[PDB]
């Protein structure tokens, strides 16, 4: 077909070959790619390959036109040309090409497999039409990275809390954090059906499951577990609209007499409906989505569409909407496998109203006055050109956070990612700033919050209570074993179950570790429930014990205890080997 | 509130009913569930806790065999069963569903409220004929008398169950033919809308009421409609025995398949009868997703000629018994016309033909004349026609 | 889609000629009538019966 | 007769044995199995007189509800000549998933869809046999 050169929208009909994705090139960009690096494989409307009975040529540079077909020097008519010369390559529009000189970040975009962090480093400085390419390109690699791997089944059913999974021996068993879907199969007579969509969690004894749910099909002998395999889909939308500010409240028309317990938030909402597009920066315990209620409800009347990435988002907006909105006005779209255990029982799945919540994933092209994303931290930059393209509205609001739990990037393995690198939308709440924030803090003592507001924050979190004084922090010699691919230090806990004799408040301890074989023998030798740290970000509880065996980068990165100790409402007994944590919260000595 | 429930159980359909139960608590009944999961299996009478009843009252406040049956369970089975409810509803061979919330102490229960079903179900019926026991029969005894097949004084008789001595048991047992005949198109009924809107699930014979009406659909798998399947290898099968003890098409024998019109007033001559089984076969065992033979000679082993044999002794008794019988064939020997018999019409193996047939003969072996004198072909058509009435099987020939 | 799946369910192979899907499923039909005698004997009144 | 029924195989059979019994000729009502081109039209010249007594509704293409991508078509799987008898496709996909320009060409080219869609017509003007409109 026909169309735009990536880096210069230039017309042309040219795909690179030897590409993922095969984008467009126009003659001089293709030439410069086809000069330069490794790629040697072109395709217009019919492929540059030599077109004899029985030949193997690609490589354009030594390809010749010869009358209808192409061919080499070994078999090629005695009329010329090389269709790489003068220069160029040859295509469509020869009088239109306009040459650059970004081939350089382009080929850098192009032939890097995403393994080093500088990668993505490099991926989000260019300019941004390249950065559509690159964001389909890496949701690409990870798909192929994806479908070289292995499925899984159920054993049997086991119990409705716990399940037990049996897989195929030779290919390695995953990770199981919940931000990796495993999508079921009715293998019965003779059809392959799509059930339900489960992620399984570590297990307390050998093999074990603490799941979470998709659909009330109860899982027989005959359902095994694919992890996904949805295709990247092409994209156009930009990323971003550009700010723009308008005098007053255009599109949008208030209410009178709203309510008074957001009071906080009038002045906000104004200023949300003067500009283009704005950013509020929640840290953990605001009440993101009450925000977001008052907002909808200030203007009533006009489309407010809430999208939400993650469908444990859309879950929390939900049972907000139920606590608050008015339920009539509401809609919630399924998708078409229902993907989740989707909340059914609004009027679900109307694409003519006014409160619409949605996710991403299956979201329709209709419009919108002002839309709302949620947990942008999450949101790659191939989401949030899905979200342009098919949601449209006069203003726009972008509620996350960049110190909790980014978008996974799972082939990312080697350096941690800065927190503006984690998309664009993140860029501009470190770079410029949040346009808003919600400076409150209702679960932490006054000097656990004033230490992470210190840490990171500008300070702009407060206690509504006075220090409890059970937080603790331990000079732990931590004698390591790590006989297993993660790292397990059981003697270090033996020396904290010496400790809480002297402490008959928590008995109901909650173990959390950043280290998987930790949390999972930590409920063998004593009797307390442990979750990782992936199991934060949407629970809070009163008791917290920590327990850390390695001083490492996975052990010093700050987001990380920001996500596991908030968590701690009145009691922290945080157990650490590292000499570096230390005074950066300053608790007791002992 | 005892009563508020029932008034909502009520609704908009104008009904009275009398609770089985006891102030709007769970009724605990003794029923015959076919049931399959991972940890119980079997066709056994269980006894199921989830299922308050009403008994609907007509004019007269007479209690009549049409109920209500409000079954309670969690949350998110109420939502699934309401989809496949709204998926399923316009077929008629699903009962009229009602979903309704109710406040019971401080907290919303959902109850889903199945409309006029009847007191017992298709798998009682067949447990009850499948399983019987002449000290305890009891489920048997009021679904006899339920549906107008006795007079309730037919259990005061010396032996009113056993075949022997009392034959006419089998009358009683013919009066739930054209219930359960009417039960088997429903079924096909709401096998077609589950094909067509995209449902895969399993059909149990606890889930249809005794009128044919279908009301469970908890394990309903729903796909992309018209690829659905149902399931009806533990259906057709348990009540397999059932429709030749209750003679259940015994009114495919009539014009129109109405009991009220006169037999089908079959040709003589006629002796295959391939189109008619298949016929029968597409319309009451449709979706039985096994190959149908009606003529035995096609099968494919010994295990397919035992199923399609089963399937044409059912489907043999809606045909005239003089039908079947040698086929006989006016053959030559020597110039002279012999009549002797080239094949057969099974009642079960269908229609067999010889592969050797020698319709003009020359010389005739001690092989032969053994051949053409055992066969009753020679003598019944020699013999003269009889009418036996001392005794009920069918007579050929003196 | 009602009564066309009311005919193809009554239907054995799932077959049936094209030329009664209108016959028995069409929900609005056209009579073109050449002069007045067809009119008064194919469709006189206000209700008639094809 | 009943509108559903489309195969007549029987009742040529029978007209067949009734009338032209000792026609020693092998007589096939469907032209299918039909031995070469003689036979073929032997065959069709049997059954252009065996077909002027079944009704006219019965001939025309055979339809058949199948389902693309979720979604019901109706299209026509084969044909009730009334000279070659009943002819059935070999290659029927009742559930398709991808529509290719072949597939789409075929499925726009017949009249099931048209006839299918369109409303009923009695058209006086003509004798000739009117469809839909
Ligand atoms: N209008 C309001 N007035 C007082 N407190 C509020 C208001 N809105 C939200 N909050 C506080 O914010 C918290 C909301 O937490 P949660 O419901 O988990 O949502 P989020 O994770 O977005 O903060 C609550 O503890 C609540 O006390
Ligand atoms: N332990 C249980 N208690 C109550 N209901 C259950 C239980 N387990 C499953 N069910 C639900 O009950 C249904 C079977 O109920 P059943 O006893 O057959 O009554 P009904 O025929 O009215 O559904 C299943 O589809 C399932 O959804
Ligand atoms: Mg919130
Ligand atoms: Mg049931
Ligand atoms: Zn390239
Ligand atoms: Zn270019
Ligand atoms: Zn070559
Ligand atoms: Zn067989
Ligand atoms: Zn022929």
């Amino acid at each position: 077909a026909v169309g735009a050169c990536v880096l210069c929208n230039s017309q042309t009909s040219l795909r690179c070959g030897a590409c993922i994705r095969r984008p467009f090139l126009c003659c001089k960009c293709c030439y410069d790619h086809v000069i330069s690096t490794s790629h040697k494989l072109v395709l217009s409307v019919n492929p540059y390959v030599c077109n004899a009975p029985g030949c193997d040529v690609t490589d354009v540079t030594q390809l010749y036109l010869g009358g209808m077909s192409y061919y080499c020097k070994s078999h090629k008519p005695p009329i010329s040309f090389p269709l790489c010369a003068n220069g160029q390559v040859f295509g469509l529009y020869k009088n239109t090409c306009v040459g650059s000189d970004n081939v350089t970040d382009f080929n850098a975009i192009a032939t890097c497999d995403w393994t080093n962090a500088g990668d993505y480093i490099l991926a989000n400085t260019c300019t941004e039409r390249l950065k559509l390419f690159a964001a389909e390109t890496l949701k690409a690699t990870e798909e192929t990275f994806k479908l070289s791997y292995g499925i899984a089944t159920v054993r049997e059913v086991l119990s409705d809390r716990e399940l037990h999974l049996s897989w195929e021996v030779g290919k390695p068993r995953p990770p199981l954090n919940r931000n990796y879907v495993f999508t079921g199969y009715r293998v019965t007579k003779n059809s392959k059906v799509q059930i339900g969509e489960y992620t399984f969690e570590k297990g307390d004894y050998g093999d074990a499951v603490v799941y979470r749910g998709t659909t009330t099909y109860k899982l027989n002998v005959g359902d095994y577990f694919v992890l996904t395999s949805h295709t990247v889909m092409p994209l156009s939308a930009p990323t971003l609209v550009p700010q723009e500010h308008y005098v007053r409240i255009t599109g949008l028309y208030p209410t009178l007499n709203i309510s008074d317990e957001f009071s906080s938030n009038v002045a906000n909402y104004q200023k949300v409906g003067m500009q283009k597009y704005s950013t509020l920066q929640g840290p953990p315990g605001t009440g993101k989505s009450h925000f977001a209620i008052g907002l909808a409800l200030y203007y009533p009347s006009a489309r407010i569409v809430y999208t939400a990435c993650s469908h444990a988002a859309v879950d929390a907006l939900c049972e907000k909407a139920l606590k608050y909105l008015p339920i009539d006005k509401c809609s919630r779209i399924i998708p078409a496998r229902a993907r989740v255990e989707c909340f059914d029982k609004f009027k679900v799945n109307s694409t003519l109203e006014q409160y619409v919540f949605c996710t991403v994933n299956a979201l329709p092209e209709t419009t919108a006055d002002i839309v709302v994303f949620d947990e942008i931290s999450m949101a790659t930059n191939y989401d949030l050109s899905v979200v342009n393209a098919r949601l449209r509205a006069k203003h726009y609001v972008y509620i996350g956070d960049p110190a909790q739990l980014p978008a996974p990037r799972t082939l990312l393995t080697k350096g941690t990612l800065e927190p503006e690198y984690f998309n664009s939308v993140c860029r501009l709440m470190k770079t410029i700033g949040p346009d808003m924030f919600l400076g409150t803090c209702r679960r932490c003592p006054a000097e656990i919050v004033d230490t992470v507001s210190a840490l990171v924050y500008d300070n702009k979190l407060k206690a509504h209570k006075d220090k409890s004084a059970q937080c603790f922090k331990m000079f732990y010699k931590g004698v390591i074993t790590h006989d297993v691919s993660s790292a397990i230090n059981r003697p270090q806990i033996g020396v904290v179950r010496e400790f809480l004799t002297r402490n008959p408040a928590w008995r109901k301890a909650v173990f959390i570790s950043p280290y998987n074989s930790q949390n999972a023998v930590a409920s063998k030798i004593l009797g307390l429930p442990t979750q990782t740290v992936d199991s934060s970000q949407g629970s809070e509880y009163d008791y917290v014990i920590f327990t850390q065996t390695t001083e490492t980068a996975h052990s010093c990165n700050v987001n990380r205890f920001n996500v596991a100790i908030t968590r701690a409402k009145v009691g922290i007994l945080c157990i650490m080997s590292d000499r570096d944590l230390y005074d950066k919260l300053q608790f007791t000595s002992l | 509130d005892a009563q508020s429930f029932l008034n909502r159980v009520c609704g908009v359909s104008a009904a009275r009913l009398t609770p089985c139960g006891t102030g709007t608590s769970t009724d605990v009944v003794y029923r015959a569930f076919d049931i399959y999961n991972d940890k119980v299996a079997g066709f056994a009478k269980f006894l199921k806790t989830n299922c308050c009843r009403f008994q609907e009252k007509d004019e007269d406040d007479n209690l009549i065999d049409s109920y209500f049956v409000v079954k309670r369970h969690t949350f998110s089975n109420y939502q699934h069963e309401e989809t496949i409810y709204n998926l399923l509803k316009d077929c008629p061979a699903v009962a009229k569903h009602d979903f309704f919330k109710f406040r019971i102490d401080g907290d919303m229960v959902p109850h889903i409220s199945r409309q006029r079903l009847t007191k017992y179900t298709m798998a009682d019926l067949v447990y009850a004929l499948r399983h019987f026991d002449e000290g305890n029969c009891d489920t048997l005894k009021e679904i006899l008398v339920t549906y107008n097949c006795c007079d309730d004084d037919y259990f005061n008789k010396k032996d009113w169950y056993d075949f022997v001595e009392n034959p006419d048991i089998l009358r009683v047992y013919a009066n739930l033919g054209e219930r359960v005949r009417q039960a088997l198109l429903k079924t096909v009924q709401f096998c077609d809308a589950m094909r067509n809107a995209g449902i895969v699930g399993v059909l149990t014979l606890d889930n249809q009421d005794l009128n044919g009406n279908w009301y469970d659909f908890g394990d309903f798998i729903q796909t992309t409609p018209g690829s659905g399947v149902p399931v009806v290898d533990s259906y057709y099968s348990l009540l397999m025995p059932i429709l030749t003890l209750t003679r259940a098409l015994t009114a495919e024998s009539h014009v129109d398949t109405d009991l009220t019109k006169p037999y089908i007033k079959w040709d003589l001559l006629k002796y295959d009868f391939t189109e008619e089984r298949l016929k029968l076969f597409d319309r009451y065992f449709k979706y039985w997703d096994q190959t149908y033979h009606p003529n035995c000679v096609n099968c494919l082993d010994d295990r397919c000629i035992l199923h399609c044999a089963n399937f044409n002794v059912l489907f043999s008794t809606v045909f005239p018994p003089t039908s079947f019988g040698p086929l006989v064939r006016k053959i030559f020997v020597d110039g002279v016309p012999f009549v002797v018999s080239t094949g057969y019409h099974f009642r079960e193996l269908g229609v067999v033909h010889n592969q050797d047939v020698n319709l003009h003969s020359s010389r005739l072996s001690f092989k032969e004349l053994l051949v053409y004198a055992a066969d009753p072909a020679m003598h019944a058509a020699s013999g003269n026609l009889l009418l036996d009435k001392r005794t009920t099987c069918f007579s050929v020939a003196a | 889609n009602d009564a066309l799946n009311n005919i193809i369910n009554n239907a054995r192979d799932g077959c049936v000629p094209l030329n009664i899907i209108p016959l028995t499923t069409a929900a609005k039909l056209m009579v073109v009538i050449p002069d007045y005698n067809t009119y008064k004997n194919t469709c006189d009144g206000t209700t008639f019966t094809y």
